[PDB]
């Protein structure tokens, strides 16, 4: 519940094969959890602060 | 592609798999409940008439 | 005219695994349907085992039609076929 | 699953007698194959187990924060001070016969979680159940007594196997089956056939 | 690069020759440059190989590229499978790509191509052309729910009326 | 949903014999004794006692599967020695040793005030 | 069913080879220089040290279901200190004058090189090797 | 159903539990890992179907994979480790355990093999007890790079008449190998005999492991003080070399590789130096570890793991690569806010100098997380790409079949190949063999 | 030199030696002419295409060219007499086993 | 030598699920991601009023236990008060091959 | 909710000493390890069973029902 | 036959009757446990 | 003579002793029967008449099942499945009643002592809840708030720990032998020194330390097994071991009887 309440979503469609947006940029340090993220199509799009 | 190339099946089961060193290479364990639900239409013959009667 | 004579057959005399499986299945289905059995049964009731024994003894009266891509077919009796397996 | 991304399904349930016991008579609640450690690179699981053992022996909750100053050597030294092997290995005895195991067994408490995924709700079986009105084929979903799907990849795998009879039976007997009448000149299913 | 060459003694020996690799594909003019070995010149792009050398050379280049990509990670695949793949991709006059614009554009059974990505367009094309399907393909029999001419189903099983009598 | 009957592990089923003795054709004078609803506890002890006898040649216990409470003991002795007699002697020796151990433990406990 | 080879060997060097229970010892005959024998020995049961004289013999008399003695009265060629069973699996010729025979005693490798007088050895499963300290 | 061997016929064995159970080996062809995998069982509904499943697609018949003309299914990780431990020359078994192991083999003839050691006491070597499972008449002779008749390390494998003459069993011997024991047993004896051998070996090895034991722990991943000091010294030397290279590049004293630009050349040189340092540290750790080490023993068994795994667990995680290159300057000329602009040192460019045992600094942790995210995204996209490619290939090749005239033709009858694979032989029966005529010198060929 | 091939001759030779118990002492009963005739008969007996016409015979000979080269390399007179010590019965058994394995290795018609 | 700012503690970069992982750095990043994904599926006490809450599907652990090794961020997350799991004695060995 | 009746690992009864454990922690202000040792828990299985337990029963009873 | 969530007082209301508690305005109206014998086992 | 017992120490529910002149298999079988084959009395059936606690009926029933019960006269009691009875007759079961409810502002704690025996024990000291805590309250069962009424009946049958761990009369049965590595049964895992890494066991003082001068004793066999038996409280450790030996002897006698009959 805590993770879901603090979840973030990316409007980019879950489809596609562009890895660049899915990869977490260096700016995510201290703002988005490097490890907490779903695995699969949504990987790299759904982010947890 | 939804009903001709690939279509749903009646006689079939799906469930988790667990390792078993005490089973032969060609032998697969099957739950008793799945075995009861799944059936084979064996035709009555004199060879196994008694066995089929016992099963019935 | 498409049918090729008994001789001058270019197909492999040796039995094919697909052919063996098909013959075993057909024989088992026939036996299960109360078909005549050409081999004495020594306390055996499984149709597949009976079919295997008949194939070993070459008592199966079935035939195989080797169909060429053009359409011509060659007839092969089970007895003459060689079972390498 | 442990707290290090390890997911496992129980293989067998053994009573406390059959499972191996340590020199102190402790019988583990869980046994995990060591092969899970090397490939997964999950070195944190062993360190967590060692820290849990040290905390249980001392009784004080251990700090397992990521960048803590403490190291593995300190935990091993504390465990040794608690009268146990520094690296956590403990001599165990075979429960079947009591013979001492040739190789010592890594042992200790560890935190585990029971995931919602359970076989009781993941087991399904169908035998001539309800079929969809639209296609007269098995419905989808175990909760609705549905049927499994014969995928296209499975279809081509069977084709490679050469089991034409199996595919015909699966797609015409175990699945929707219909008998239709067609003329020999127009070849159209629109044929009036009063069987009675 | 070290090349295995027949030594005078008869045993293969490693000759450290020199090889030039280029980031472009202009084999037509590159092979014309004097001072090189045009017989053993190779190009990564099999399209240029087909255009310059021929259909067989293009097929060989495609097979070599497939083998290289398969063996890049160390996985091994039998030569027969790659040979069959390149043959089917080259069985036509040119190179038939494995896409909806390649083999799916051939004159095979209408239902066989229907099962591919293009489903209704092929049906409309067949209706316009009144295409005839012999139902010799796997997809045709699968749709019709009949034993395809595949392995067990390739042949047929009959009954001998003369051998049965004597077997009794 | 279909877990095994826990009580059935140590309780004989309907129309089931506790012991099933059959001959073994692998070697001369070899027998197989199937013990039903038994675990390693009795099999290992019986086999260890059998191996302690010079006349007994081979004595091996096997558990086919943890699911089923059952095991098989293969016993081969010298010519003219019935395996059943060897098993009976081993069981009698086990009973005698257990009785002696019980008596010693009782005497030691009585001797100690605590 | 009789002894085929018999000699006295002095061990020149012993190499554990990272195995604590088993080691490999190379020895030379004290009578014939050309005779050498390199054998794997379970030092745990039969400890061996460098510069030690051992009497090594090969006998063919102790399917074939192995049995315990079951009695002290039974006697055989047991007047040794370390007895093993193996099978010969290779015979080779060196310098067209020496013959080397390879034995595998349950995974323990032995190579015995000698003159043509060692022809008694045969490629047979039955092969017992006995060593006396 | 990625490949052909993903759907095989098995004999039903009713069990009183709600989970399917299958042999350990068949996991490999199914790519199963028992981490929640759900499989499907289809019951035939006719004698024809039963016969076709039993004769065409049966696990014993599927042992040899036509994809690589080698046995795809072989011994499993735990069984492989157990058999490797059993076959060690120093492994000896007591009479009781030997008798139990002999009885476990269902097809045991009945005769007790003679002990390898007699006078001290009856002892049977692991190889002797293991040989009973192997049927008689099996010959295997594999020599490694440094394998001889008197193999000091017990490397290679020599088995004669079903008796293991010597050698330690590993993946290359009993695993999925073209020249492995499984392949030769299948070719010589048959599929049923191979399945029986699999069962016997699995049972014997499992019993031996149960009565022997095996584990892994923290101490396995730890190396003595001298080894850690040597690893630290090597890492420091690598860092010094990288710093010197960077200083040379700054003074434009470094000659860029032909074609490759100066930045790319410098990055490639730094990456190569870091990889070499990591490999050296891993080699030092491996040599430090002894045979008694559990991780090293498992890696030698071939069950799983590799040099990289040990190096990262004990010696050095190594450089972290994203998109085939070091960590880029996400900020303005800064990988992380903790580093100043224009910081090309390894620590600021994704390099990790601490193994999992000691831990990772927050920057190293973030770089490792970025690498893991890149790997996860790559897998998630490549699985779909490979599935689509396989679908296209299957659709293209669906209609091609070999006829009774030994010609591969499609539905239209067009001949793709006049001979199946230019040989007409079965893919499974093919095996790797050496040609003597091609090799050898003129004098060797003459003699 | 290491390439795919249908049947392993080395395993067949080893099995023949083990089963027939070939001894290096007694001279071999094989003859040079006998060995040559046996090799030629074995080569001619390997059939992958069966047709009474020039085209089919040429195709069959072309298909088994590599295996014929393998047999000649392995079943050489020097190797059979020097490297090996096979006798008449052992050599005949080896030839029969090689022929049977090659025939079994033929592609099964109808395979997808 | 400037360091105009500094982190209160690096471990705070981790999320709610990641912080639950003991020694995340000692573990490989893909394993940490898998653990974070799986933690959402762990069965445990989600609220103290589940008796009155008529949720569509609720899972309650019989005997919730706090981990022996807990990250200092767990108390802020109140994981110790509502743990999801139990401490079991694990032996890392291949005993019966199952 | 309540302390487990018996230890999961060995089966030793540990529910009797939970109240004694709390009293020792509060009344005597003793450390966790010392209190557990005084209660008579040698094996670390019971030590972690008692130490790791959480009293959710009181929290549930806080509600009116 | 019924009890109040807050008052926890029996109501024993019948059909075609208001489902609101008589004592208070709350209308959760929980129902008491069945009178049929219930048995459980520690297994 | 046979095997002899040397009791190093004894206590109310913990006895440490040494077994000599006994085979390893016999000791292992004794431990197995003592941990699993000893009959014991524990709550088997729970009937709920009025339960309104925050807990669940199954949860409280499971907790009650684990509650130890006196089983000194368990041999006199007979299994329910054996005796011809309709259901839980006094001759094969023990019946207890649990009643409790809260009040204004004091939570009601339910302990083992709250259970009241209702069936006729015929002068048998069996089924009494076991109390060992200094306070004497017993095993905490649950907590009741104001208005929460707990009212149930418990039926305890004779059974063995194999059917369910609740019948386990012994918690931990420590079994050790060969403290010093004399038989080479275990290869100690070492990185610097095997002796330093692995601390000496407590029992090591009772055996002579090994001497490097002498060679390995290949004729030595497992002997002098140190066994420490701890009792949950249902049966004293001495009676626990006595009943384990009796059960093993009875099983062997049953095997002999089956052999004779067949
Ligand atoms: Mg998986
Ligand atoms: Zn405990
Ligand atoms: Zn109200
Ligand atoms: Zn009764």
């Amino acid at each position: 519940t805590l993770s879901h309440l603090r979840r973030t979503n990316t409007p980019i469609g879950r489809d596609g094969k562009l890895a660049k947006p899915r990869q977490l940029h260096n700016t995510h340090w201290g703002l988005v959890c490097p490890a907490e993220t779903p695995e699969g199509q949504a990987c790299g799009l759904v982010k947890n602060l | 592609r939804g009903n001709l190339m690939g279509k749903r099946v009646d006689f079939s089961a799906r469930t988790v798999i667990s390792g078993d060193p005490n089973l032969e290479l060609d032998q697969v364990g099957v739950p008793k409940s799945i075995a009861k639900t799944l059936t084979y239409p064996e035709v009555v013959t004199p060879y196994n008439i008694d066995r089929l009667t016992q099963l019935v | 005219e498409k049918a090729i004579p008994k001789d001058q057959r270019a197909t492999t005399p040796y039995m094919t695994k697909y052919e063996r499986a098909r013959i075993l299945g057909t024989r088992a289905l026939q036996i299960s349907m109360n078909a005549p059995v050409f081999v004495d049964l020594e306390g055996e009731t499984d149709p597949l085992r009976i079919a295997m024994k008949e194939l070993a003894e070459k008592k199966i009266p079935l035939v195989i039609r080797r169909y060429l891509p053009d359409g011509s077919f060659e007839d092969w009796s089970v007895e003459e076929l060689i079972v390498d397996l | 699953a442990s707290r290090h991304g390890q997911k496992g399904t129980i293989g067998i349930t053994y009573r406390r007698e059959d499972m191996p016991f340590t020199a102190e008579g402790i019988v583990p609640d869980l046994i995990i194959n060591p092969h899970a450690i090397p490939s997964r690179m999950t070195v944190a699981h062993l360190i967590e187990c060692l820290l849990s053992k040290v905390a249980a022996l001392s009784g004080n909750e251990g700090d397992a924060s990521p960048f803590t100053d403490i190291t593995v050597e300190g935990i091993s030294k504390l465990l040794r001070e608690h009268g146990y092997q520094s690296r956590g290995f403990e001599v165990m005895y075979n429960g079947h016969t009591g013979k001492k195991l040739m190789a010592q067994i890594f042992f200790g408490p560890t935190y585990y979680q029971r995931l919602r995924h359970m076989v009781d709700d993941k087991i399904h079986a169908r035998a001539r159940g309800p079929m969809q009105v639209l296609t007269r084929q098995p419905v989808e979903g175990r909760s609705r007594d549905g049927g499994l799907r014969f995928g296209e990849m499975e279809r081509d795998c069977m084709i490679a196997h050469g089991a034409a009879s199996f595919l015909k039976e699966r797609l015409m007997e175990a699945s929707d089956a219909f008998r239709v009448h067609i003329c020999g000149i127009c070849g159209l299913m629109t044929v009036i056939a009063k069987l009675n | 690069y070290d090349r295995k060459v027949p030594s005078p003694t008869g045993e293969y020996v490693k000759e450290p020759e020199w090889v030039l690799e280029t980031d472009g594909v202009n084999l037509s003019e590159v092979m014309t440059v004097p001072g090189i070995d045009p017989t053993r010149i190779y190009t990564n792009s099999f399209i240029d190989i087909m255009e310059v050398l021929g259909i067989e050379a293009g097929r060989a280049a495609l097979y070599k590229e497939v083998y290289n990509v398969i063996a890049s990670d160390g996985s091994y695949v039998n030569y027969r499978h790659m040979a069959l793949l390149v043959d089917v991709m080259t069985t036509q006059g040119g190179l038939t790509s494995v896409t909806r614009h390649g083999f799916n554009r051939s004159n095979t059974g209408a239902l066989m191509r229907c099962s591919f990505e293009e489903t209704v367009e092929i049906l409309f094309e067949a209706g316009a052309s009144a295409e005839l399907d012999d139902c010799r393909g796997v997809s045709e029999n699968v749709i019709l729910g009949q034993m395809a001419p595949i392995g067990t189903g390739a042949f047929d099983v009959m009954i001998d009326e003369e051998s049965l009598v004597k077997y009794m | 949903m279909n877990a095994p009957d826990r009580f059935e592990l140590f309780l004989l089923g309907e129309g089931e014999s506790k012991l099933k003795i059959d001959p073994d054709t692998k070697a001369p004078n070899a027998v197989v004794i199937t013990f039903e609803k038994e675990d390693h506890t009795l099999g290992n002890l019986i086999r260890a006692e059998l191996l302690n006898d010079r006349k007994v040649l081979f004595a091996a216990y096997k558990v086919e599967h943890p699911f089923f409470a059952r095991f098989k003991l293969r016993i081969q002795t010298t010519e003219g020695y019935d395996p059943k007699d060897a098993l009976k002697n081993a069981c009698n020796s086990i009973i005698n040793k257990l009785g002696a151990l019980k008596t010693n433990f009782e005497t030691e406990w009585n001797l100690q005030t605590l | 069913s009789n002894t085929l080879f018999d000699d006295i060997f002095q061990v020149s060097e012993v190499d554990p080879g990272r195995y604590n229970k088993v080691c490999r010892i190379e020895a030379a005959s004290t009578t014939q220089d050309q005779c050498k024998l390199t054998l794997d020995i379970n030092v745990e049961l039969f400890p061996v040290a460098a510069q030690d004289s051992l009497t090594v013999t090969i006998a063919s008399s102790l399917t074939r279901s192995w049995r315990p003695p079951q009695a002290g009265d039974r006697s055989l060629a047991d007047d040794y200190d370390y007895v093993m069973y193996g099978t010969a699996y290779k015979f080779e010729e060196v310098s067209k004058d020496l013959i080397a025979v390879y034995y595998s005693f349950g995974g323990l490798l032995m190579r015995l090189e000698g003159n043509y007088r060692n022809l008694n050895n045969l490629k047979q499963e039955n092969a017992y090797l006995l060593i006396r300290r | 159903s990625l490949h052909k061997m993903s759907m095989m016929a098995h004999r039903v064995k009713v069990i009183p539990y709600s989970t399917f159970r299958l042999n350990l080996s068949v996991t490999s062809p199914y790519n199963a890992d028992f981490d929640g995998d759900e499989m499907n069982l289809h019951v035939p509904q006719s004698e024809e179907t039963r016969a076709e499943l039993s004769q065409l697609c049966a696990v014993p018949l599927q042992i040899v994979s036509p994809q690589s003309n080698k046995p795809c299914m072989g011994i499993v990780q735990d069984t492989l480790c157990g058999i490797r431990k059993l076959t060690l020359r120093d492994t000896f078994i007591e009479l009781d355990q030997v008798l139990n192991m002999l009885y476990w083999v269902p097809d045991w003839d009945g005769v007790i093999p003679t002990p390898a050691i007699i006078k001290p006491k009856p002892l049977w070597s692991g190889k002797q007890i293991l040989s009973v499972a192997i049927p008689n008449g099996i010959h295997l002779q594999r020599f490694d790079e440094g394998t001889t008749l008197l193999s000091p390390k017990d490397n290679g494998m020599l088995i004669i008449d079903g008796q293991i003459i010597f050698g330690v069993v590993e993946k290359k011997t009993v695993g999925s190998s073209n020249g492995g024991l499984i392949h030769v047993v299948t070719r010589e004896k048959g599929p049923q005999v191979c399945a029986k051998l699999f069962g016997n070996i699995q049972k014997v090895v499992n019993f031996w492991l149960l009565h022997n034991g095996f584990s892994t722990g923290i101490g396995d991943t730890i190396a003595d003080g001298p080894t850690m000091r040597e690893i630290t010294e090597t890492i420091a030397e690598a860092k010094k070399k990288v710093l010197d290279v960077t200083k040379e590049a700054q003074a434009n004293l470094l000659t860029a590789k032909h074609g490759m630009t100066l930045r790319e050349s410098f990055e490639d040189n730094v990456v190569r130096f870091l990889n070499e340092a990591r490999d050296k540290a891993g080699r030092l750790a491996e040599v430090n570890l002894k045979d008694l080490n559990n991780v090293k023993q498992m890696v030698m068994a071939g069950s799983k793991g590799s040099f990289i795994n040990i190096a990262q667990m004990s010696a050095c995680v190594g450089q972290q690569s994203v998109e085939g290159k070091r960590i880029a300057f996400g900020f303005v000329d800064r990988t992380l806010p903790h580093f100043s602009k224009d910081d090309y040192s390894p620590e600021s460019k994704g390099f990790v100098e601490n193994s999992y045992l000691r831990g990772l600094t927050p920057q190293e942790f973030f770089f490792h997380a970025m690498g893991g995210r890149e790997g996860l995204i790559d897998t998630a996209v490549k699985t779909a790409e490979t599935g689509y490619i396989q679908r296209r290939l299957v659709k293209a090749l669906e209609d091609i079949m070999v006829h009774y005239d030994n010609t591969t033709r499609n539905s239209l009858g067009n001949v793709i190949q006049f001979i199946y694979g230019e040989d007409g032989m079965d893919a499974a029966h093919i095996e790797k063999q050496s040609l003597d005529t091609i090799g050898g010198s003129d004098a060797a060929f003459e003699k | 030199a290491n390439w795919p091939l249908p049947v392993n001759i080395r395993r067949i030779i080893q099995n023949a030696q083990q089963t027939f118990h070939i001894d290096h002492t007694k001279p071999s009963d094989l003859t040079i002419k006998d060995i040559v005739l046996g090799v030629k008969d074995l080569q001619e007996n390997l059939l992958v295409l069966r047709g009474k016409n020039e085209i089919i015979q040429n195709a069959q000979r072309d298909a088994v060219t590599l295996f014929c080269c393998l047999l000649r390399s392995r079943l050489a007179t020097r190797r059979v007499l020097q490297e090996y010590r096979l006798t008449k019965q052992a050599f005949d058994w080896v030839l029969s086993n090689i022929e049977a394995q090659f025939l079994r290795s033929v592609v099964h018609p109808g395979e997808m | 030598t400037t360091f105009t700012h500094c982190e209160i503690h690096p471990s705070m970069i981790l999320g709610v699920a990641a912080s639950i992982i003991p020694f995340p750095d000692h573990n490989q990043s893909p394993r940490n991601t898998y653990q974070s994904a799986m933690g959402k599926q762990a069965m445990g006490v989600f609220l103290t009023n589940y008796n009155v809450r008529m949720d569509t599907m609720a899972n309650i652990l019989y005997y919730p236990q706090k981990p022996l090794g807990t990250t200092r961020a767990m108390e802020y997350l109140k994981f110790r008060e509502l743990p999801a799991g139990q401490n079991a004695i694990v032996a890392i060995a291949c005993y019966s091959g199952y | 909710m309540i302390v487990p009746v018996r230890c999961f690992s060995c089966g030793k009864v540990v529910g009797d000493k939970w109240e004694s454990y709390l009293n020792l922690l509060q009344e005597d202000e003793l450390d966790e390890g010392t209190a557990l040792s005084r209660l008579g828990l040698k094996r670390y299985c019971c030590r972690r069973m008692i130490l790791t337990h959480v009293d959710l029963i009181e929290k549930f009873l806080r509600y009116n029902p | 036959k019924y009890i109040c969530a807050e008052c926890s007082s029996k109501l024993s209301l019948s059909r075609t009757d208001a489902v609101r508690c008589k004592d208070c305005g709350h209308r959760i109206l929980l129902k008491a446990r069945t009178k049929r014998l219930v048995q459980f086992e520690a297994r | 003579e046979g095997p002899q017992v040397k009791i190093r120490e004894a206590s109310k529910d913990n006895v440490d002793f040494i077994l000599s002149n006994v085979d390893l298999a016999m000791a292992n079988s004794l431990r197995r029967v003592m941990i699993a084959e000893i009959p014991t009395l524990a709550i088997d059936s729970v009937e709920v008449e009025t339960n309104t606690t925050v807990l669940a009926d199954e949860f409280i029933a499971h907790r009650l099942g684990l509650i130890p019960l006196q089983s000194m006269d368990i041999e006199q009691l007979e299994y329910s499945r054996d005796c011809f009875c309709e259901d839980h007759c006094d001759k094969c079961s023990v019946v207890l009643t649990l009643q409790a409810f809260g009040e204004s502002e004091s939570t009601t704690n339910v302990y083992s002592k709250d259970l009241v025996i209702v069936s006729n024990l015929m002068g048998r000291n069996i089924g009494h809840p076991i109390i060992q805590d200094k306070e004497g309250n017993g095993v905490l069962i649950c907590k009741l708030r104001k208005g929460q009424e707990l009212k149930l009946t418990c039926v305890a049958k004779k059974g063995i720990a194999k059917e369910h761990a609740k019948w386990g009369p012994a918690a931990a049965i420590e079994f050790e032998y060969d403290p010093w590595n004399k038989l080479k049964h275990t290869d100690y895992w070492y990185e610097q020194d095997s002796a330093k890494e692995w601390p000496q066991s407590k029992n090591c003082e009772y055996e002579d330390p090994p001497n490097e001068g002498d060679p390995f004793d290949y004729k030595a066999q497992a002997d002098t097994f140190y066994m420490n038996v701890e009792s949950v409280g249902s049966i004293p450790v001495d009676q626990v071991v006595v009943r384990g030996i009796d059960t093993l002897q009875k099983k062997v006698a049953s095997i002999l009887l089956a052999l004779t009959q067949m």
